[PDB]
């Protein structure tokens, strides 16, 4: 049984302190491990100060929120 | 792992371990430092390298020794060596009694390898936004240092936080009666185990005068 | 087969808004103004009124869109 | 049974849910739970339900609206 | 291990930081220190009038100036200094007479005002106030005893429960109570002290101006105007009434709080649990920092109205008092306006609860949640005032240095020569209905011309930008999206490393360094614009919509007299003011090695000159440097001495200029 | 009862009219055809810029250029006639009270400049929205971004029927808030 | 000091300063203005640290963002090399071309 998001489905960040707070980006992949704090791997098109577009978060911080469209994060 | 027997530098005047270098300035400073920081490797050609005090050295075939005041020299030297796949370097803090401390290898694996028997130390279950607010720990253990706090107390705070803000089911502490209580500290009751339950009991009171005194213009 | 999250590892998502309360808390009683929680309806129920007749057009007639202001306030 | 990641977070939630209503209670004593701090007066309660209650007009809590 | 040679700028940036102190465990240590140390500052204050009293009884002549006001000049103090000439006289000096300095401060028209007619008066003044000095400091004994004698009444307190504990948060509800302290103080502090003075006034200061009159009668209550004729200034009767006015409606407003009784009055809680507010008012920054928001309005409208309305006899016949008067206040009441936002900066670090994310209930939160609109907006408003005041100067300039004087864009300020015509119409509509008519308002309205448009448009700007530095501080002094960590450290820390971009200039602290130099630069605008316009009217009224002529016929022009103050050709009585002046430059240039070259170049600058210590002969054999080891300032430590320095250096340059332009 | 002296200098209408609304009824301004300042300092641009003139030779170039700026001295002087300055500096002023109808008033400005500005904002954010690329940013679209620049002289309607629709502004739960105040 | 503040930078000054409509040395007071301007100008550089602009910059990329307006070349603020380089640039530029013009402008009239 699949756990989190599908992968490459856009979900919507979560992390107050997260660079891309409120931002979306796709799924690249879901860690299947329950031991795992922060399984749901997300990759953005905008990178943070880092020069880093991926990052992983919690299961309770992406909600699969639906495609950007034109000119918006 | 076994300590070696880095003898002070003080008293290892020409020693054959010494790799050949050139010497600056930029060594140890003698007659005002008596802690100084050693570190050992063994090579197999003697390439040359650059000393973390200015000036470069050639290593031994063999043993090689080196003393330094800072350990960020040693490290330095350590991590230009690991950099020529020369491991097996060891690196000692010397007291001033001349006792030898073995430091940067600790449990003889470097530590970017994972060995088993250690443990995260200041660890912090959860992410660093999960610290509690420095403004509602002021005057406790942690009155500046709220990234100091056990998870234990952050959770406290943080239903502390959830409380209190539905402030009209909140409880008021109710006023001391100061002039009444308040005898010498040689007259009391003991009952501990009763006092709560006095205590019970008078809340009760407060909480039905204050619900019958609401209940008259609410 | 999706398995469902607990609502331990729930979100909490941005549903709740400045303009309605919180995770739980009742919003201050302002007297007679703006009271109780809105909903986007205005250019809906503009649509159903009445007024609209056959000078201009036949429909809503609202170019500018002043009706919809109301709609745009949530974005 | 080994403590799943997820089953912190449950005994977080079940943690946070039961201390928040405990402190509110009379039996946690904090002095931002004076009088004068967030907690209303005892026999003045200002606002329920989301409405002004009668005690906010003070002395004219007891004048009828006509 | 010990300490280095930073150990003392560490502790004097924060030798004042009560909340900081080691010992102190609760709010009744720290409000304690704060009041001892609230009654040593009362000491030291009236410790400073008692001084220039004395210094005016007997290093002045105050009996001379009274008889002949306005050509002549007040003395502030003699001069005892073993660097003059043995030999000659000073220029500061009649001849063989000893050495003076004209005072600029404004106290003689003061003591002249408020009745004051000979020496005698003025010494039974300074003993007083010296008595008074004495007093306060045995009030600070006095209390500290108190509080700990109610510490050592906690060794017979018991309740008898285990609610005894409570009593650990009244113990300072002496200091700590606000409806007591708002109602006491609104009401004595004010209302009675208006009522006191209009007696004073009553007794003295009217009785002791005019030829001989009735017993006081209510006849001294007078509603003329301004600018009586013969002194050139308000009427005292006026200023009677007026305090007697004042001090009747904040006699009544002081009985608003519930203060000694719980059946009188309302709770301040109360008052602001049904409005927008409900903060925190048990923060002593927050407290801090809305009453130092309080004394800006207070002093800025001081400055303003020492001047347009003139209270003080022949205040507007001295040419230097009056300037010097509103540039000192307007410098208190901008250090008092960027300390509030300071201070409100420090309540958001460290005095403020906040819900967990989305409880939009608290002010500061509602605040929060929107913070990126507000500084997006200060920014756009800043934006447009800098670059349509920049370049219509630069347009002026341009045009007027190609010899076109009609080709410049001259704005008239409608606005606010409508706001002055409905301000005149309203005086002379009071004015003709008087039988006692013709009088005078000085400067309450002065002529608008597009220069005062464009110098008002500057004004705004830096106004704007200041606000902008010191609410972005104070918005994200608990994090942004760069740290989002920033409430877990202290107010003031040195950066986050050079990684994640570089991170200079990041705490709130630093915020504040940043706006203390647009707060100095908006006040020398402010200052600058009334001394031209104080020097020649006319000229500013012309030649002012281009910033050369602000750079040649005030700067340039105004600044012969102070540097050929000593020369070579003798001295003027401009000598000390044209030595401060090079000084302050000098001061004003050191500070900018402490803002521009920083930490680490220093620090191996020092370790070269330690080397060199722990190598010459002698000096190792006695000092190896393990005991106050030399190191270079901190990060922080070095913006502040630099900020430190520029503040001196621009503060104290202008004082110099003012005496020699304007005497 | 004088109110120059009385207000030290300066001068008060002391009239509740209508027509003294308009800038061209204030006391401070004088048409510059008939103020004595206007009049001096245009004469003295004359005068230097005339005794420039005489420094060089009758028959050079220079006399000539000099001739062309003295003519463009006095179309300026005829031409600021109708326009406003103040009845002691002579420099004519720029009216900003929104009069529409007087010489030297900034609405027109204002309007021009609104317009084209309102152009060149509403072509980049087309051209932003239509090149959701960073690549689009460094190698620019030129045909598209010609394209968004002529497309933007409707940007007054466009953008107006983009803020009632809901096209324009996006939700604050979209994009990022800010940096975190809260959370313990 | 004062002599050189007096009769170098303020008597020795009153050619340039007083430059304005002569017809050969109108450029070099405006450009005494524009070097005065620059060389102030280039303090913020100096003076202040990258993160504060950054914070700025992310503050107005909000607004930027709420209208659609996502510039994908994402603005940082300059390096911290990068602002001592262009804080040192304008105030090397700036005081070159004050003295430039003081010298200059002096030495045309008096010639
Ligand atoms: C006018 C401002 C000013 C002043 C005075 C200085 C002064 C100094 N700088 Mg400096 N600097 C400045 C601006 C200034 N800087 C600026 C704007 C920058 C740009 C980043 C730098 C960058 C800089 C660097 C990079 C270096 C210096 C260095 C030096 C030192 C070498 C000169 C020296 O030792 O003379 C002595 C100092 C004086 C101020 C001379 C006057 C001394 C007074 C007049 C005599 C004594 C007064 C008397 C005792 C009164 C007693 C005090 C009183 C309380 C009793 C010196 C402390 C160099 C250094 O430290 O190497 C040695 C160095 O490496 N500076
Ligand atoms: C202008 C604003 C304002 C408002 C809205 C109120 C409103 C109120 N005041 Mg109040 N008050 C005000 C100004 C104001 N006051 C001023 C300026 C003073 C100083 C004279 C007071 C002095 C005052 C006292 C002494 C008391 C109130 C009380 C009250 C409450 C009962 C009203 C009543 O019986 O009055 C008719 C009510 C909430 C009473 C109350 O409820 O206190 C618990 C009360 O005891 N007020
Ligand atoms: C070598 C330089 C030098 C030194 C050491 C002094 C020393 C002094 N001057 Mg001085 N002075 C100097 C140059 C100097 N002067 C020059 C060049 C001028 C311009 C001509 C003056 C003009 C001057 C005036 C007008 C006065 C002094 C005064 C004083 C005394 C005040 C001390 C005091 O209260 O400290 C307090 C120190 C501080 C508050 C600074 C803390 C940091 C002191 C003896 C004053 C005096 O006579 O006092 C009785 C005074 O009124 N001086
Ligand atoms: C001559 C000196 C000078 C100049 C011209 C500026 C110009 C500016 N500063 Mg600045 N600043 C300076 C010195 C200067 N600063 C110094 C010495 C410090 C101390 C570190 C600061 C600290 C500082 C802070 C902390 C802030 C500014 C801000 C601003 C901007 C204000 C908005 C504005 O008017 O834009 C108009 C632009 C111009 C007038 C530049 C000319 C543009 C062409 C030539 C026309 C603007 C770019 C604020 C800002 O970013 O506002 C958005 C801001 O937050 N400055
Ligand atoms: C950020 C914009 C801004 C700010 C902060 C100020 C600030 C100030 N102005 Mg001001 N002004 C502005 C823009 C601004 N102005 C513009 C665009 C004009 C038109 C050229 C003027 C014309 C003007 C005059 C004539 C006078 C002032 C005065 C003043 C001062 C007193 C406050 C007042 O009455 O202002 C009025 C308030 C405003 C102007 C706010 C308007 C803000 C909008 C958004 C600016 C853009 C409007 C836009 C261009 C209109 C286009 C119309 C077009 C569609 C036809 C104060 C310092 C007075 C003064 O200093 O006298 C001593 C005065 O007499 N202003
Ligand atoms: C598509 C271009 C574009 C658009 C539509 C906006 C729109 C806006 N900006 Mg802005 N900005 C831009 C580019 C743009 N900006 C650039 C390139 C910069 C870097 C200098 C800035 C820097 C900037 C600051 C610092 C601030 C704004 C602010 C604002 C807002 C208020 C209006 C304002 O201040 O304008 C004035 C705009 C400027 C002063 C920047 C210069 C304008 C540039 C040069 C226009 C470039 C357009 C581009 C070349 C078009 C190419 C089209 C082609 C490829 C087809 C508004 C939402 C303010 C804000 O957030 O308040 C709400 C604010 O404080 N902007
Ligand atoms: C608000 C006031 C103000 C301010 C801030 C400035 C700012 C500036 N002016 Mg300036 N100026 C002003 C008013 C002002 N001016 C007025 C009213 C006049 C009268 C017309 C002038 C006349 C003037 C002239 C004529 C010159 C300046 C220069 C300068 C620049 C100096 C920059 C620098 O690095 O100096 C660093 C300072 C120095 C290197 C020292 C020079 C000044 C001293 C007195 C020389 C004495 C040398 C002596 C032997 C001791 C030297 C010590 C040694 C260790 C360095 C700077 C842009 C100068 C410039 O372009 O650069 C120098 C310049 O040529 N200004
Ligand atoms: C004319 C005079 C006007 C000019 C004075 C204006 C100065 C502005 C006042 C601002 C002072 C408050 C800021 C402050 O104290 O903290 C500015 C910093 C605060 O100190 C910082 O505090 C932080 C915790 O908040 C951390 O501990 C940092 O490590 C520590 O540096 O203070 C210092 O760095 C002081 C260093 C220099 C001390 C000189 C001693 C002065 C002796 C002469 C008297
Ligand atoms: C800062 C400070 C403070 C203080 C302040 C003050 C208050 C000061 C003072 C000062 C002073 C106030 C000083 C004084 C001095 C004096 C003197 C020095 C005197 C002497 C005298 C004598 C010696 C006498 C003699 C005699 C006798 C014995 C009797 C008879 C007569 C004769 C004369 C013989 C406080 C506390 C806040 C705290 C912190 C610090
Ligand atoms: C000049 C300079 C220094 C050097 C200044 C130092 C090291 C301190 C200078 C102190 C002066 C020389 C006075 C020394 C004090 C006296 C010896 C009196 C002692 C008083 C104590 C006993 C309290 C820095 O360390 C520094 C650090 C970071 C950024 C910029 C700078 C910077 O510009
Ligand atoms: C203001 C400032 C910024 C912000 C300034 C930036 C990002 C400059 C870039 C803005 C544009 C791209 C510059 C382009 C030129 C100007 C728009 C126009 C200059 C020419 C005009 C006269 C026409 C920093 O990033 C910074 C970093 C480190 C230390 C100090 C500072 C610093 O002081």
């Amino acid at each position: 049984p699949w756990v989190g998001p599908k992968k490459g489905s856009w979900v919507k960040i979560l992390r107050p302190e997260s660079y891309w707070f409120q931002q979306r980006g796709q799924v690249v992949n879901v860690n299947q491990k329950p031991e795992v704090k922060y399984p749901v791997t997300v990759k953005f098109d905008s990178v943070n100060y880092a020069n880093v577009n991926t990052n992983g978060y919690a299961l309770w911080e992406v909600i699969e929120a639906p495609a950007p469209g034109p000119g918006e994060v | 792992v076994v300590a070696e027997a880095i003898p002070r530098p003080e008293d290892l005047l020409d020693s054959p371990k010494f790799p050949m270098f050139e010497g600056s300035t930029g060594g140890y400073m003698s007659r005002s430092t008596r802690e100084r920081h050693a570190i050992t490797w063994t090579a197999k050609g003697q390439a040359k390298f650059e000393m973390p005090t200015g000036g470069f050295a050639i290593m031994n075939q063999g043993e090689n020794l080196c003393y330094f005041r800072k350990k960020e020299q040693c490290i330095a030297l350590g991590k230009q060596l690991r950099k020529m796949k020369i491991e097996n370097y060891k690196i000692y803090r010397l007291k001033k009694d001349g006792t030898v401390i073995f430091m940067h290898p600790a449990d003889g694996v470097f530590p970017e390898k994972v060995n088993k028997g250690r443990v995260q130390v200041n660890g912090r279950p959860f992410t660093i936004r999960g610290n509690p607010q420095q403004s509602e720990l002021k005057f406790t253990k942690y009155q500046g240092k709220g990234y100091e706090a056990d998870p234990l107390t952050t959770m406290f705070v943080k239903a502390r936080v959830m409380a209190f803000a539905d402030v009209p089911n909140l409880f008021a502490l109710p006023q001391p009666n100061m002039d009444e209580l308040v005898p010498a500290e040689e007259v009391d009751k003991y009952t501990r185990q009763e006092y709560t339950t006095r205590m019970m009991e008078a809340l009760k009171r407060v909480q039905d005068d204050r619900a019958a005194k609401a209940a008259k213009s609410l | 087969x999706x398995x469902x999250x607990x609502x331990x590892x729930x979100h909490p998502k941005h549903m709740l808004v400045a303009g309605v309360r919180g995770y739980e808390m009742e919003w201050q009683p302002i007297p007679g103004d703006a009271v109780k929680y809105p909903k986007p309806n205005s250019e809906e129920m503009f649509k159903t009124m009445i007024g609209a007749d056959v000078e201009t057009g036949g429909e809503a007639w609202d170019p500018l869109g002043f009706h919809k202001l109301f709609d745009r306030n949530f974005d | 049974y080994t403590e799943t990641v997820a089953d912190e977070r449950l005994f977080e939630q079940v943690y946070l849910q039961y201390t928040s209503e405990y402190l509110k209670g009379p039996l946690y004593w904090h002095p931002d739970k004076l009088q004068g701090w967030l907690p209303d007066y005892p026999g003045t309660p200002m606002i329920k339900e989301g409405k002004y209650t009668s005690h906010v007009i003070g002395n004219l809590k007891a004048f009828s609206s006509n | 291990g010990r300490c280095a040679s930073s150990r003392y700028l560490q502790v004097l940036g924060s030798i004042h930081d009560i909340e900081c102190g080691f010992g102190i465990d609760n709010t009744l240590s720290l409000n304690l220190q704060i009041f001892t140390a609230h009654w040593g500052h009362l000491t030291i204050i009236l410790i400073w009038v008692s001084s220039n009293l004395y210094h005016i009884a007997s290093n002045a002549n105050y009996s001379l100036w009274v008889k002949n006001p306005i050509p002549s000049m007040p003395i502030a103090h003699n001069i005892w200094d073993p660097h003059f000439t043995n030999s000659t006289s000073t220029p500061y000096s009649h001849t063989i007479i000893t050495t003076i300095l004209i005072a600029y401060s404004g106290i003689y028209n003061q003591l002249y005002t408020s009745g004051f007619n000979t020496i005698n008066q003025i010494y039974k003044t300074t003993f007083t106030f010296s008595c008074l000095a004495v007093i306060s400091i045995l009030l600070a004994k006095i209390h500290i005893n108190t509080h700990s004698e109610l510490l050592h009444k906690l060794a017979s307190h018991t309740s008898q429960i285990p609610s005894f504990f409570q009593l650990l948060y009244f113990l300072d509800v002496a200091i700590s109570s606000v409806n007591i302290r708002f109602n006491f103080h609104t009401g004595i502090l004010v209302g009675l002290f208006s009522i006191g003075y209009t007696g004073h006034l009553l007794d003295i200061t009217i009785p002791a101006s005019r030829a001989p009159l009735i017993h006081t009668s209510p006849s001294y209550l007078t509603f003329f105007g301004g600018l009586k004729s013969n002194t050139s200034s308000l009427y005292l009767t006026d200023i009677a009434h007026h305090h007697l006015a004042i001090g009747i409606i904040s006699i009544l407003t002081g009985h608003l709080y519930s203060s000694f009784r719980a059946a009188l009055g309302t709770y301040i809680r109360d008052i602001l649990y049904t409005s927008h507010l409900t903060h925190s008012i048990k923060s002593l920054h927050l407290a801090l920092s809305l009453i130092l928001a309080s004394c800006t309005p207070l002093t800025s409208t001081t400055a303003q109205h020492i001047y347009s309305l003139t209270p003080y006899f022949y205040l507007s016949y001295d040419h230097i008092y009056s300037t010097a008067l509103y540039v000192h206040h307007s410098y208190i009441t901008s250090f008092l306006a960027i300390a509030s936002h300071a201070h409100t900066a420090i309540t958001l670090v460290r005095d403020w609860v906040a819900p967990l994310e989305q409880e939009s209930s608290s002010k500061q939160i509602r605040i929060h949640t929107h913070k990126a609109a507000i500084i997006s907006h200060l920014s756009w408003v800043s934006l447009w005032l800098g670059f349509h005041t920049l370049a219509v100067y630069s347009h002026n300039d341009t045009c007027i240095a190609f010899n076109s004087p009609s080709k410049q864009i001259l704005i008239e300020a409608s606005n606010g020569q409508l706001i002055q015509q409905a301000s005149g119409k309203a005086l002379y509509g009071t004015i003709n209905s008087i039988n006692n008519y013709n009088k005078s308002f000085d400067s309450f309205i002065h002529p608008i011309s597009p220069g005062d448009l464009y110098v008002h448009h500057a004004i705004a700007l830096g106004l704007h930008i200041t606000v902008l530095i010191l609410l972005k501080g104070g918005l994200e002094a608990r994090g942004s999206k760069l740290m989002p960590d920033k409430m877990e450290h202290s107010f003031g820390f040195s950066c986050d490393g050079p990684g994640r971009g570089g991170t200079c200039d990041i705490s709130a602290w630093d915020s504040f360094y940043l706006a203390t130099f647009w707060m100095l630069n908006s006040n020398a605008w402010i200052s600058f614009y009334f001394h031209y316009k104080h020097l020649t009217p006319r000229q500013f009224s012309e030649s002012s919509t281009y910033l050369e002529s602000w750079f040649r016929d005030y700067l340039w022009f105004n600044s012969t007299p102070l540097i050929h103050g000593y020369s070579t050709l003798g001295a003027n009585d401009l000598s000390v003011q044209s030595w401060s002046f090079l000084l302050t430059h000098l001061a004003w240039a050191s500070g900018f090695m402490f803002l521009i070259s920083w930490r680490g170049y220093w620090q191996e600058l020092i370790d070269i000159i330690l080397y060199i210590h722990l190598k010459t002969p002698i000096l190792i054999n006695l000092w190896n440097g393990d005991i106050y080891t030399p190191l270079a300032l901190s990060i922080v430590q070095a913006r502040f001495i630099g900020l430190v320095h520029f503040s001196t250096g621009l503060i104290l340059t202008y004082p110099p200029f003012i005496i020699g332009a304007t005497s | 009862a004088k109110p120059l002296e009385m207000f030290g200098g300066v001068d008060i209408d002391l009239e509740d009219t209508p027509a003294h609304w308009t800038i061209k009824a204030s006391p401070v301004l004088e048409p510059c055809k008939d103020n004595k300042k206007f009049h001096k300092k245009l004469k003295d641009e004359l005068y230097k810029v005339k005794k420039n003139q005489q420094k060089f030779a009758e028959g050079s170039a220079a006399y000539a250029r000099f001739n062309k700026k003295i003519k463009m001295i006095e179309l300026r002087e005829t031409a600021y006639g109708d326009r406003l300055c103040g009845k002691k500096d002579g420099l004519p002023r720029t009216i900003a009270t929104g009069e529409w109808n007087v010489r030297g008033s900034a609405m027109w400005p204002a309007a021009i400049f609104l317009y084209i500005a309102g152009w060149i904002g509403w072509a980049g954010r087309s051209y932003l929205i239509r090149t959701n690329d960073a690549a689009k940013e460094i190698n620019i679209d030129v045909p598209l971004a010609v394209t968004c620049m002529a497309s933007g002289f409707s940007w007054p309607v466009a953008a107006w029927q983009e803020i009632v629709n809901g096209e324009m502004a996006v939700p604050n739960d979209q994009i990022h808030n800010g940096g975190p105040w809260n959370q313990s | 000091i004062n002599g050189w503040l007096r009769n170098l930078l303020w008597s020795e000054a009153s050619q340039v300063i007083q430059s304005y409509a002569l017809s050969s040395i109108c450029p070099y007071g405006f450009i005494f203005l524009i070097g005065h301007f620059i060389w102030a100008f280039s303090l913020m550089f100096l003076f202040s640290g990258r993160a504060y602009w950054q914070e700025l910059i992310e503050s107005i990329l909000w607004s930027h963002h709420k209208l659609k307006i996502i510039p994908h070349i994402q603005p940082r603020a300059l390096s911290i090399s990068q602002g001592r380089a262009v804080g040192f640039i304008h105030y090397t530029l700036g005081g070159i071309g004050s003295t430039w013009a003081f010298i200059i402008s002096r030495l045309l009239v008096l010639t």
